[PDB]
This record gives structure tokens, C-alpha cells and sequence, in this order.
């Protein structure tokens, strides 16, 4: 019952730890879940580490030391997210249980009065890392892949088994927040040693386990006095940075909370910020307390509605598109020898760059050889700061730009087996375009276009082999957006399919699969949420406000600085053409109020940044503040709504778009609307996607799909029609 | 309401100012036994025994100023053992929280004669040595919207269109009216120079003043980047809260905000009875008090609800008092308050302000109260109006006729 | 003129200095808790009508400084326009913040206000925020400076009080305390502590030993041997009160108040303000007095300050039914006794600090609501609430059940 080891002291899960006492008296403890290729922080591991720490205390006479092991390829990837995401707010108290017996664990382990050296062979992530921490000594081998981290602020959480706790002690609390904490970042072994995470490194892991031996062998003859004695456990101890009692740190504290809420631009992420008044009332008082106050902050996240978003769509999700599910079934591999982008703007550019890191050869051709070069100059510029920044050697480098080869000539297409078409959104053009090359390219070459509206199945009918034909579409800027939206035409095959998937993952990105409509997922989605920014302008609601909101709600851009990214004049010919297709059915069209802006905006010659004039004023390639002139023509001020109010209607206007494009077809999973709508189309991580955003909306309303609905209708009445959901949501 | 309240005697020290100050050398509890020394030697045959309570404003209670310094006043002065003493913190407005509290507790019937006022050497105890939850607990820190001082002044600013002429304009006229107070001797009677333990002279003046600030010198000056303003997130902050506001104008300088200075004061407040007893002529009556309040992220808009709060308790109007104090914070809280409630010129801080002599915390409330009983006396007029502008978004309004 | 009422009187349970409950508790969200509690009891309050928080905090320093009544505000999502003030009298600090609060509602400028204090002695401990009286040396050898538990000494010691009946004091506050709990005495008015999920932190008064013995309480040894007493302060003292040859030390961890942790708070109001929120008034503030008595014994003040109001109030000794005196020390409760005469069925009817604990700043708004459930329960009129307070002062309150 007290201070037990266990989970339960009333009257049973599998052994996962496996015992070695040497002739020495050191202790081996194999870490080998017989449930899984990997060892998570479930109940069988709670009860197996609690056997072996009893068996610890028990044998203490003849125990000298302590080694802990995986016997895996990783060495733990921490707490089980299938248990913590179906955690509701009456199971605060359990989970507070769990949390608090782990680290009653973990805490005998440190307090042992013997040396205890963490053998890290693999990845050590969040609880991982926090068994590594409760160490006294980490060694870990320089190994292929091997991470070390407290990533569980990227699932809405936070380091609960001791992770904030034992980094704040060692690092003090600036350094534990601003380099482990608030952004949990994952580690190469080398990294982590340089920011005192791991102590030492091995080449091999079959050094690992003699080395932690050799050490304890060492430690017990050169510090007898002080093994197995973390440096907060002694009389003498004071922590790096101060105390919050400290005058030094006393006089920059205020400024933590609001430089955070600067950097969150004030979305409603409640893992940060739990983060960091876990990190300095623990500072606050002595270890055992400040461990208690971190599982309060954690059993809080981890009962809330975010924690179970984030979940969802970073573990979940992402494992599920990471395995394959959008990718078709029986087809094999293609290596892809030779790559050709056709365009060098911002796009093809971008394109060239990321494919030519990933290590392909690269023609970027273009209409001459002096704008093709341009082009490559991207690249050269994106080295320059990467070698400014020590991220890369000359020699890398310089191989990288010399995949990447600019002409004008089509001739120089021979070879090519992967053609990324980015040039202007225009079909014949594309046609044309993919006309000069068809024939010059190798006989089994994907034809890809990054097409952001057009659909694939008319691009494909300027080709001969359709087949072959697929939508590849990226997002600007290429270098920096994880998403590519494969687009399925209804001549693609599936192997056409898989091969572009492949080359997807090849270049370090992540794919979702769609099939044709005009739009597709990302494009027409991204235009609802613009175009309800633009309606509040049109409306009389303040600029600044608008900005605000969309900042508020998660966005890492504001709405009318993204308007003026994506040009005005593409937002009017999608209106165009959506106009058209409702008018040659012989149907009305009903514009968005958004069309008049735009419209209105274009006749005053303000079409975006890329005609030096937007919603925003541009000076020497810069944005410059908010354009006065925005005032009298629109009004501004006339129109004062919630600031809640805004920020639902854009998060709304997408969340209801992705479940229309659900419901045609469009997209064939959640799990892609999700992580599509995250890196595609910057849709708020907290959310956990636009299609999660309808499950675990909470708000006055309350939560879920009832709560969204509900709340949605309340915008319908008060803004237009356009908020009302659709028939797939309702009873 | 049933006793009146009177103020018989209000005196202070000069201050001292931050950096080589004068009064550096002089602890805290020194600067309030000097007065009440002063207000002995006014008064030899006052019977001691009669005063029930010291009450003293004090912002940042630690180390020197710990321990409930208006005891250790009561006790070091050797008055009677009987003269109770209490430490009160309202912020900036804490001197006059002091005053306001006396004159209270004489209404009640409670207290016949108290000591209130307030101490702040900020040279030796400087500004936020005390720590606080609303700053120094980032739970607290996300909930309330901590925002400095200086940055909810500039936002008044942006939001009411003052210009960095127009808070420097302000600042040159405090300045003015500082010197000729001086010249004038409208303080030779109250400013109590402070002496040593040997009786040497230690300051006798306001040594903040710079009374030959012009324009141009204020033009040349930075805009504050000193302490917690600095550091980052604060401006953001701010505009998340004020959505319709693009850009924070920072237009407050150390010429245009109150000095950080050394300085104490004492308010002798008591009823009809008590005055008369002891052979004290009162010099004018509380009217009425008010606390009230505004967001506590711009901060600094506290006085206009607490004077009007005021004015409507006392039955009175904008139209009836004579005198408007308000405390020289930032310059744009003065000229936010002037527009708010369309105060004249020729009635506002008349005798100068913080900019010019300084704000010593704790004490200032105390200090422009007695400021205000001297020229209303010196002026023959009738009623004075007392406000402060508060951290948190409080606000206190004190109004005090002549008598 | 306008009379000053008492319409709500609550505080937290005590946590105690060692292992305690608290110690993970910052004093804020001791104060927020409270003022949670009474918005659930009168959900229906015109908040707006609130003009003024008054706290009392005798260590008023990191977590509790910076004005934490105006914290407390804020951070509970009051109006803007509720004020919030800090004070610092020592001891009686909760006390003189409920005595302020009926002053300022009798003076007619205010119109409903809430009271009390907040002490967490296990994360603020006291001495803290330093001060001149003991730091500065120039004054510490004026006031002749002498830690209290010395001056409780020196009363034992000419007032002829024994180690016994020390001693038995303390037995009889525990066995007190003990009673009030199990008589659910404490029901309405102790209001658990709860984490940010609603768990249970702590729903009682963990300092209480309702099992000591006579015995025990012989076996424990003086204080004289603890943190405050270094050196020098004897002989302090014995300068003053010269014709005192030895100091009798008797008071122990076991007969002197427990450092604690916890928070009270006290909504006062006139008739008329109570009549338009519909809150019933629970008692009367009648009087309040401030007196004092010499320095270096310290712990007199009381007497005079219990004189002062009942002779402001027109009352003696026999027109009060309860008298509550903090158990700072056994031998403090013993002089006030002896010095008025008090019956001891009278005097601190529910047990005291040495069971439960004093958290300094908070401990008079603690016991002035204790009183407030006496006097209704027994269904009596008058009670008398007053403090002992370092330096050597006294305040005393009278109370009248409506
Ligand atoms: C540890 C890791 C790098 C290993 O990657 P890998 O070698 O490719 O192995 P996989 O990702 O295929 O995982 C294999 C299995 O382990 C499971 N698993 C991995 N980490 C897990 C965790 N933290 N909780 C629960 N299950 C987990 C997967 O669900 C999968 O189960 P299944 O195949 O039975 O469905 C990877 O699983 C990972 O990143 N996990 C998340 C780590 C993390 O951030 N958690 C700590 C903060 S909460
Ligand atoms: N020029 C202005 N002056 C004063 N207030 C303004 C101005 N422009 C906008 N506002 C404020 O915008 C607010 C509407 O949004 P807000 O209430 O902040 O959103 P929410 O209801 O989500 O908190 C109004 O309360 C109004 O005071």
C-alpha cells in the first residue's frame, strides 16, 4: 500500500525485466518486453520493474552496483499512448497513481547508495530517457538512428516520470525548458552528450555493458563517498541558473510565461505552459515534492482534450500513413535514377533542392538558361546559410549542387524516369509543356504536375501514356513544408501510385493520397479559411483583429499575410472557375462574400507581395505593417465580434470543408485529413487535425461531435448559411 | 459616518534620488522616526498616549523595510508601547491606502488619533525585491496578463493618440512647476531636511529635479529599456489582449516617467474630539475615499473610475473641486485621466509631480496628499481631489476640503 | 452609524511544517480556493458590489509578496474593481484585516468587503522578510530585542506557572480540538484543499495529536534548545525585569503553537448591503480595540487590548459568553486568564494553535469564524477574539450573534 512499488496491494501481467547478478555484485536488469518489438511504460512493465527494485533493496548487502539494459534494437520508447490516450477526467486519480508509482520506482533506483549506469543501445524517448535520467551515469552507443528525447510535448503531454523534474535539476531552468522541455526535441547520441543529456559514448552496443561495468568498477575506488549519489541529493547542491528564490533569476522569471505566450502567439496549447509551472514550483521546493507537483501538471494534460488530439493525430495517425495505409497493396519497388523538374520558380526550385539533398541527380530545366539558373541559385542560397550555421561540410555541399544540373534544352530530359512538372497553373500550357518532354524522357516515367487546383484527369489527357500521369503536389516554401498531396487522376495506376508514395518518404516527407476533384483536399480547404478572413474585412472588422485571430487560433500565419503569399489574382480564377462550373450546369452561384474583397482589392492594383502590394505594405522585400489605405475602404472598426467568434469561423470553415471532402470522396481516410491539413495547410497542431477538430471540439458548448455541431449552428445564425454541417454529422 | 475625520499635521522628507543619492547612507526606519521627531518638536506637549495606531505604506516590506516597519517606528521612537503600528501595501497608491485606512478607522468611532503615511527607499530596497505569484509564478503570470508598468503606459499612449511631443510637453511642464513651487516656498514648510545622528545636514531638497530640462534635451532621450521591459514577450502580450491595436508606440523615456527616489511621509489624522483635547487646529476634513478599478493589463486607467467613485459619494462634480492631484507615474496616465474627465490645466498637479521630484512607492500617496493640504491653504481654496494609478489596475481617490 | 456584519466565515484545514499536506500548496491558491467556495454558496452575488480584499501576511515575501490579495483577485477572475491590499500586524494580522474591513464598511465608504489572511510557514518560513528590529543592530539594541518564546518563558516564570500546568494547558487544547472535529463542529467551515483535478490534498487538521498524554508532553524538552534561541537572550531580558533572578524555561514543541500552513477569509458587509445580495447576517463586529504592553515580555498585549474593548462597547468580563485568546503559548492563555478572571469553560472552547496550529497571518480571521460557529451553535451572544503580536502589541474584537 504506502510507498510500495506496485500498482496494487490487494489480491497478472507478463515479466519484462530480466536479473544477472555477476560474480562482482553488479546488477543487470534486461529490459525485453515479450509483447512488442519495443519497451513502453505499461502495467507489465510497472510490475516487473517493481519485482526487480524490491529484489534490489532485499539483496542490497551483496549489491554493488546496477546496470540497466534493453535487449531490443531501441532502448525504451516510453509511456503506452494506447492506455493514456482513453484517460478521462474521473481517472485523474489513477493516472496520478501510475504516474507517481513509477517514479517511486525510479527514485529507489537513485537513492540506492550504489552506482546505477544506463546502458542506452537504441532510442531512449520520454520515459525512456526518464529511467536513463534516474541514473547516475549514462553511456549510450553512437549508433545508426539511435534518438534521445522528452518528445511528449508533441503529444500534448509532458515528462511525468521525472523527465521535468531530473532536466530542471541538472540544467536549471532555463537551459531544461529552452533545449529539452518545451520543444521535446529528438537527440543523434553525439548531440545529446554535447548538451550533458549522456556522459559518454561507444562505438558498438556490445561495448555498452562492459563499459558500464568498467565504470561502476572505477567510481566505487576513485568516489566511494559520493556513488550513487545524484548532484541534487547532496548537503552542498545549488542549481545551475538559481533558484526562483535567486536575485539573478528572480529578475528575468516574469519574463518566461510571456515570452512563451509570444512564441505561441496565444493558441490554446496547454502542455507548454504546464511544462514550465511544473519546472519552477518544482525548483521551488525539495525533489520529492516537486516530483509529486509534476504528476499533478501531467494527470491534468493527460484527462484533457488536447493530450487526446495531439495523440491521435502524432502517434496514431502519423504511424498509420507512416505504414503504408494510403499506399496501394501488392506493388513493389522502382529506384528512381534520374529526376526532372520542369520550371524554376520558388516551386521547382524548392523541388530540385529537396530531391537533390535526398541524393538524386536533377535537371531543372526552364524557357532559358539564364532563369533556370536562377533557379539553382535557390539552392546555393539555402547552403550558404546551412554552412553559416555549421549544419553541413564543403564537401557535402558541394556535391548536392552538383546533382542539380539548369538548361533550357529539352534534349537534356534523356535519361529522365521522374518528371515534376511546376510550372503556371494554366492547363494548355501544361500540355504543352509536357508535350515537348514526353517523348524524350525514358519509356516508364512517372509525369507528375504540382498543379494546386486544376485536375489531374485533364493535365493527363496532354500525354500518351495516362498511366503514368499523377498529381505531385508540394507547398511553398518546398524546403521547409513536410506534406506532398499525391493526387490520383482516373487514368493513374496503382503502381504509379506506390512509386511516387515511395519517392515521397525517399525525400524525407510525408504523403497523403487523394483522389482528382477540382481543388483537391489541401487547396480548397486552405480557401475557406482565407476567404473568411476576407469576409471579416469586407464585414468592417479591424485588420489587426483578423491577424490576431488568426494567430489566436494556432495558424503559424495570419490569414491576409498568407492572402498576400497565395496571389489574389489565383484566389479570383478558382472563384472564376468554380463560377463557371455551377452557371455551364445551367445552376446560380452563390459567391462567397470573400469574392468582393478580392475583386475589390485587384481594382486598386493591391493583388499581393508578389506585385509589391497586399493587405500588407512591402519595402525593399519586406512586409511592413498593415496598408492604412485598408481602413476607409472597408470601414474598419464598423464590425466588433467576439475575438472567439473569429477564430471559430475560420477553424470551422476548414473543419466543415474536410468533412465535404470526406463525404465525396475526396480523402479516403481521417488519419490524412489530419496530418494533410497539419503539414499541408498549417491547420492548428492542437486541434489534431481538421477532421479531429469535429470529435474534440470543446468550447461553452462542451465536447464533441454534439458540441461542434451545436456550436457550428450558432455561427450559421449569426454569419451565414455556409456554417450549417453537413447531413453526415447529424441524427 | 458618524465621527469626521481631520488632518492636523502632513510633513515629508525630501527625496533623495537613485543613483548617488543623498539618502543612500539614511535606513528606511530613519526617514520615519525623523518625522515623527519633527512632528514632536511641533507639537512638545501632545500626549503621546492618545495615539492608538501608526500606519505606514510600504511596496516592498523586505529587509530593511521588513518586519512591520511601523512598529519598529513606534518602538524606535520611543512612543508609547500602546501606538499599535501596521504595514499596508497597495502598490503605488499605498501611501494614501495609509491615510485612507486612519481617516477610516477614525469614523468607525474605533481609533481616536492615528499616524499614517508611508516609507520607500528604493536606492536600498529596490522595486520588486519582494517577489510576488502575479509575476514570479508562471501559472499565475499566464492568468492575470502580467504586463510591466511602462508598457501599459505607452499602449494609453498609442490608444488615445498622444505623441511623444505630447507626453514630453507634459513632462518639461511638471518640471516648471516643480522649481516654482520651490522658489516660491510653497514647501519651506513641510519638507523636513534630513539630518544625522550628530544633527549634520543630509539633503534638504528634491534632488531628482532638473529644472533646466528643455525640449530638445527630452527629444534626445531613449524610450525605457531598463529592468523587465527589456527582456521579451511583453509588447505581444499586451496586443493579445488589445487585438485592434497593430503597434505598441513606445514614447516613455526617464525624463517623461517618475524618478526612482528615497523618501518618506507622516499624515497625523484624527477626530474633533482628539484635535481639541490636544490643542491641534485642523487643517482640512476627508471628505470621502473610493477604490475601484480597470484591466489590469493596460494597467495604468485606474483613476478615472476611482474618481469618479469618489466625486459620486461625496456628492460632488468634476466642476466642484479646486485642485486635481493625480500622480506622475507615466506622463500619459496624467493626460488620459485630464481627457477622460475634462480636467483644466490650471488645476492639475500644480505644484509639480513625480517626473520632477520622484515616486518614492510607499510614500508618494502621503506625500501628494500633504502637497495638496498646503496649497489648498496657501491658495485659499476649498476642495482638493487625490488619485493614484495602480499595478494590478487598481485605483484610489481621496477628496479633502479645507477647513 | 452603519453596523459591520459577518456573512460568511471560512478557511482552509491546517497543513502541518514537517511531511505536511500543504507544503506542495502555493498560499494563492490557498486564498483562490476560498474565494471559490464562496462564489458556490452564493452563486447569485453581484461580485461588482465587492470593493476591497484585505489580507493579512506577516511574511510577505516571494510567493507571498507583491500584494497577494490583488493576486488573489486576478487570478480568481473577480472584478477589476475589487481592490486588494496586504497588511502586516504581526501575529493578529487576520484579525486586524477583519477589524479594518468592518471599519471601512462603518465609515460608510465601502460598501462590501472580503477579509482574512494566508500564512505558509512551510514554504515562507518566518523571519523571511527580514526587518530592523532584529537585522539592524542599532535598534535591536534599542528595543531591547528578544525572540517570543522567551518572553512566554518569562511570564511562566513570575507568574508562578509550572511545567505541569503548562503542560496541562496543552492537554486540554488538544483534547478540545479533538471533541470539535468529532462533534462535526468544523463541518460547514473547513473547507478541503484540492489539486487542479479535484483530488484531495488535505480535509483536516493534520498538526493535531488528539492521543497526548500528561506523560508525554513531560518527556519533551524545552524549547530553549531550538531554532529562535542562539545566545544572549536571557540575560536580555533579566536586565529588564531585574528583580527576576532565573527564567523558568518550560515551553516545548509540545505547549507552543504549531507552525502551519493554511488560509482564512471573512465577507463583511452592511445591513443594506447584505439585504440586496440576500445574504443573512451571521453576527455583529461590536468593537475593536488596538493597545499594547511592554516589548521585551511581548506577550502581554492582550490584557490591555481586552480591556480597551470592552470598556469601548460598555461591557465587562460577565457579558461575555466565549472568550478565544491564539494559543501562541500555554503560558500567554494562562496570564490572560488569570489577569481577567476567565472561567476556563469560557476560554478557547474549541481548542487552539497548540493542537491546530497558527499560520501566522491567517490565524485571527481563523478564530474570529471559530467563534462565529460557537456562538451559533450554543446559541449565545457575545464572544471576545484577541492575539498576542510580536513588539509587544494587542488587538482585541468583540462579536454579537444576529
Ligand atoms: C520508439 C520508436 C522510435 C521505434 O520505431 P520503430 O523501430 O519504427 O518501431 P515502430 O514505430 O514500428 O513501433 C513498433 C510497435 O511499438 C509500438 N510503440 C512504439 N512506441 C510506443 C509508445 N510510446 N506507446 C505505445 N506503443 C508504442 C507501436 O505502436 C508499434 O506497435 P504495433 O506494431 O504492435 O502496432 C517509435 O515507435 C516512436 O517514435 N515511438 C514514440 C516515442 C515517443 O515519442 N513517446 C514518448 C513521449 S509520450
Ligand atoms: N476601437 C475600439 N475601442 C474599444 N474597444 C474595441 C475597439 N475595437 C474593438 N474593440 C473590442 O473588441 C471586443 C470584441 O472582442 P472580444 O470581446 O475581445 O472577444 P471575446 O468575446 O472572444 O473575448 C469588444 O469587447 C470591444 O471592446
Amino acid at each position: 500500500m504506502g510507498s510500495s512499488h506496485h500498482h496494487h496491494h490487494h489480491s497478472m501481467p507478463d515479466n519484462t525485466i530480466q536479473w544477472d547478478k555477476d560474480a562482482d555484485g553488479i546488477v543487470t536488469l534486461t529490459m525485453d518486453d515479450p509483447s512488442g518489438s519495443t519497451n513502453v511504460m505499461n502495467e507489465a512493465y510497472i510490475e516487473s520493474m517493481g519485482k526487480a527494485v524490491d529484489r534490489l533493496v532485499a539483496e542490497k548487502d551483496s549489491i554493488t552496483g546496477v546496470v540497466v539494459a534493453s535487449a531490443k534494437k531501441t532502448f525504451f520508447a516510453g509511456g503506452d499512448v494506447k492506455t493514456m490516450i482513453q484517460a478521462r477526467p474521473e481517472d485523474a486519480g489513477d493516472v496520478f497513481n501510475t504516474v507517481e508509482t513509477i517514479k517511486r520506482q525510479l527514485r529507489t533506483l537513485e537513492t540506492l547508495g550504489k552506482p546505477v549506469v544506463a546502458a542506452i543501445n537504441g532510442a531512449a524517448l520520454g520515459g525512456g530517457l526518464e529511467i536513463a535520467l534516474a541514473c547516475h551515469h549514462r553511456i549510450a552507443a553512437d549508433v545508426k538512428g539511435s534518438q534521445l528525447g522528452l518528445p511528449e510535448v508533441t503529444l500534448g503531454l509532458l515528462p511525468g516520470g521525472g523527465g521535468v523534474t531530473r532536466t530542471v535539476r541538472m540544467f536549471g531552468i532555463q537551459n531544461a525548458f529552452v533545449s529539452v522541455l518545451a520543444q521535446g526535441t529528438r537527440f543523434k547520441p553525439a548531440k545529446a552528450k554535447e548538451i550533458g543529456l549522456v556522459d559518454e559514448l561507444v562505438a558498438t552496443v556490445e561495448e555498452l555493458v562492459p563499459a558500464a561495468k568498467a565504470w561502476i568498477k572505477e567510481e566505487l575506488k576513485a568516489n566511494p563517498d559520493g556513488a550513487g549519489v545524484q548532484p541534487w541529493d547532496k548537503k552542498g547542491y545549488k542549481m545551475p541558473g538559481g533558484t526562483p528564490s535567486s536575485p539573478g533569476l528572480a529578475a528575468i522569471l516574469p519574463s518566461f510565461p510571456s515570452n512563451l505566450r509570444k512564441q505561441l502567439k496565444g493558441a490554446p496549447m496547454p502542455a507548454p505552459r504546464a511544462i514550465l509551472a511544473a519546472a519552477v514550483e518544482g525548483a521551488q521546493v525539495d525533489f520529492d515534492t516537486a516530483s509529486r507537483i509534476e504528476s499533478r501538471y501531467f494527470a491534468s494534460l493527460v484527462t484533457g482534450q488536447v493530450a487526446k488530439n495531439m495523440m491521435q493525430a502524432f502517434f496514431f495517425d502519423l504511424q498509420a500513413i507512416n505504414a503504408g495505409g494510403s499506399r496501394p497493396e501488392g506493388i513493389g519497388k522502382t529506384p528512381i535514377k534520374r529526376i526532372g523538374v520542369l520550371g524554376a520558380g520558388m516551386m521547382g526550385a524548392g523541388i530540385a533542392y529537396v530531391s537533390a539533398k535526398a541524393g538524386y541527380e536533377v535537371v531543372l530545366k526552364d524557357v532559358s538558361l539564364e532563369a533556370a539558373a536562377k533557379g539553382k541559385g535557390y539552392s546555393e542560397k539555402l547552403e550558404a546559410k546551412a554552412l553559416e550555421r555549421g549544419r553541413t561540410t564543403q564537401e557535402r555541399s558541394d556535391a548536392l549542387l552538383a546533382r542539380i544540373t539548369p538548361t533550357a534544352d529539352a534534349a537534356d530530359f534523356k535519361g529522365v524516369d521522374f518528371v515534376i512538372e511546376a510550372v503556371f497553373e494554366n492547363q494548355e500550357l501544361k500540355h504543352k509543356v509536357f508535350g515537348e518532354i514526353e517523348d524524350i524522357v525514358e519509356p516508364n516515367a512517372i509525369l507528375g504536375s504540382n498543379t494546386s487546383t486544376l485536375p489531374i484527369t485533364g493535365l493527363a489527357t496532354g500525354v500518351k501514356r495516362q498511366e503514368d500521369f499523377i498529381g505531385i503536389h508540394f507547398f511553398s516554401p518546398v524546403d521547409k513544408m513536410p506534406l506532398v498531396e499525391i493526387i490520383k487522376g482516373e487514368k493513374t495506376s496503382d503502381e504509379a501510385l506506390a512509386r511516387v508514395f515511395d519517392y515521397t518518404l525517399a525525400i524525407g516527407k510525408t504523403p497523403i493520397v487523394v483522389n482528382d476533384s477540382r481543388g483537391f483536399f489541401t487547396s480548397r480547404v486552405i480557401g475557406t479559411f482565407v476567404n473568411e478572413a476576407l469576409a471579416m474585412l469586407g464585414e468592417g472588422v479591424e485588420p489587426a483583429s483578423i491577424e490576431q485571430a488568426g494567430s489566436q487560433a494556432g495558424y503559424p500565419a495570419p490569414p491576409l499575410q498568407l492572402s498576400d503569399e497565395l496571389n489574389l489574382e489565383l484566389m479570383h480564377k478558382i472563384a472564376v472557375a468554380t463560377r463557371k462550373g455551377v452557371e455551364d450546369a445551367g445552376g446560380t452561384y452563390q459567391p462567397h462574400p470573400a469574392e468582393a474583397v478580392v475583386e475589390k482589392m485587384i481594382e486598386l492594383g493591391r493583388s499581393g507581395r508578389l506585385k509589391g502590394a497586399g493587405f500588407y505594405e512591402y519595402a525593399d522585400g519586406k512586409r511592413s505593417g498593415l496598408w492604412p489605405g485598408l481602413r476607409e475602404t472597408f470601414k474598419s472598426g464598423s464590425s466588433q465580434p467576439p475575438l472567439q467568434d473569429m477564430i471559430d469561423r475560420m477553424l470551422f470553415a476548414e473543419a466543415l470543408e474536410t468533412q465535404k471532402c470526406l463525404d465525396e470522396g475526396v480523402l479516403t481516410s481521417t488519419a490524412d485529413a489530419n496530418i494533410g491539413s497539419i503539414m499541408g495547410i498549417g491547420f492548428p497542431p492542437w486541434t489534431g487535425g481538421s477532421a479531429q477538430f469535429i470529435v474534440g471540439y470543446s468550447g461553452p458548448a462542451g465536447t464533441g461531435k454534439a458540441a461542434f455541431v451545436a456550436r457550428a449552428r450558432e455561427l450559421a445564425a449569426a454569419y451565414g448559411d455556409r456554417f450549417l454541417p453537413p447531413e453526415s454529422l447529424l441524427s | 459616518m458618524s465621527e469626521e475625520a481631520f488632518i492636523y499635521e502632513a510633513i515629508r522628507t525630501p527625496r533623495g534620488k537613485q543613483k548617488n543619492g543623498s539618502l543612500h547612507e539614511v535606513k528606511p526606519l530613519s526617514l520615519v522616526v525623523g518625522l515623527i521627531d519633527e512632528l514632536r518638536k511641533r507639537h512638545p506637549d501632545l500626549d503621546e498616549n492618545l495615539i492608538s495606531d501608526v500606519i505606514l505604506g510600504c511596496v516592498s516590506p523586505v529587509g530593511d523595510q521588513g518586519g512591520d516597519i511601523a512598529r519598529a517606528a513606534v518602538l524606535a521612537s520611543g512612543m508609547p508601547v500602546t501606538s499599535g503600528g501596521v504595514q499596508l501595501n497597495r502598490f503605488c497608491a499605498s501611501g494614501l491606502e495609509a491615510v485612507n485606512t486612519a481617516a477610516q478607522k477614525v469614523r468607525s468611532g474605533w481609533d481616536d488619533l492615528v499616524l499614517a503615511g508611508g516609507v520607500e527607499s528604493m536606492s536600498r530596497v529596490p522595486m520588486g525585491s519582494d517577489g510576488g505569484a502575479m509575476g514570479l509564478d508562471p501559472a499565475t503570470n499566464y492568468d492575470v496578463m502580467f504586463v510591466p508598468q511602462s508598457i501599459g503606459a505607452d499602449l494609453i499612449a498609442t490608444i488615445e493618440g498622444f505623441s511623444r511631443e505630447d507626453v514630453d510637453a507634459y513632462a518639461l511642464r511638471s518640471q516648471q512647476k516643480a522649481a516654482e513651487a520651490w522658489s516660491g516656498g510653497y514647501f519651506a514648510k513641510s519638507v523636513v531636511p534630513v539630518r544625522d545622528q550628530n544633527g549634520l545636514l543630509i539633503l534638504d531638497h528634491d534632488e531628482h529635479m532638473r529644472p533646466d530640462t528643455t525640449k530638445e534635451g527630452l527629444a534626445k532621450l531613449k524610450p525605457a529599456f531598463e529592468g523587465l521591459a527589456a527582456l521579451g514577450g511583453f509588447d505581444d502580450v499586451a496586443l493579445q489582449k488589445y487585438h485592434w491595436v497593430e503597434k505598441i508606440n513606445h514614447v516613455h523615456t526617464g525624463g517623461n516617467s517618475s524618478g526612482i527616489v528615497d523618501g518618506a511621509a507622516l499624515v497625523m489624522i484624527g477626530s474633533a474630539a482628539a484635535g481639541k483635547l490636544q490643542g491641534l487646529t485642523p487643517r482640512a476634513r476627508i471628505v470621502a475615499t473610493a477604490t475601484s478599478g480597470a484591466d489590469p493589463v493596460i494597467m495604468l486607467t485606474g483613476p478615472t473610475p476611482a474618481t469618479r467613485k469618489v466625486l459620486d459619494r461625496a456628492g460632488l462634480t468634476v466642476d466642484d473641486i479646486d485642485l486635481f492631484e493625480l500622480n506622475e507615474a507615466f506622463a500619459s496616465v496624467v493626460l488620459k485621466f485630464q481627457k477622460d474627465l475634462n480636467i483644466p490645466d490650471e488645476k492639475l498637479n500644480v505644484n509639480g509631480g513625480a517626473i520632477a521630484m520622484g515616486h518614492p512607492l510607499g510614500a508618494t500617496g502621503a506625500m501628494i496628499l500633504g502637497t495638496m493640504v498646503d496649497e489648498l491653504e496657501r491658495r485659499n481654496a476649498r476642495r482638493a481631489l487625490i488619485t493614484l494609478c495602480i499595478g494590478g489596475g487598481m485605483g484610489v481617490a481621496t477628496i479633502i476640503e479645507r477647513v
